[PDB]
């Protein structure tokens, strides 16, 4: 069956294109909320608010 | 069966087994450039690439 399949990559190489760019996306999209400032500050000891 | 000199040459033997391969036809219609899949993981993806 993969021998057959062979003739199949282009499909196959575009789907895993497809979702290989969704991952990526995903990624970029976490990194384009949180990382918003690469200063990473902490809080004081102390709470004095 | 003892007044003889040997020959001066060489020989090698391999054993095919079945294998998928990726080749590459250049502008004038030889093969210059092919990749083992299923030897390495660079191979492997050069193959799924
Ligand atoms: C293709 O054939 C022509 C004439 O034989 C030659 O000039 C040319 O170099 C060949 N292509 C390459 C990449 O060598």
């Amino acid at each position: 069956c993969s021998n057959l399949l062979l003739q199949y990559g282009s499909f196959c190489t575009q789907l895993n294109r497809a979702l290989t760019g969704i991952a990526v996306e995903q990624d970029k999209n976490t990194q384009e909320v949180f990382a918003q400032v690469k200063q990473i500050y902490k809080t004081p000891p102390i709470k004095d608010f | 069966s003892s007044g003889w000199t040997a020959g001066a040459a060489a020989y090698y033997v391999g054993y095919l087994q079945p294998r998928t391969f990726l080749l590459k036809y250049n502008e004038n219609g030889t093969i210059t450039d092919a990749v083992d899949c299923a030897l390495d993981p660079l191979s492997e993806t050069k193959c799924t690439l």
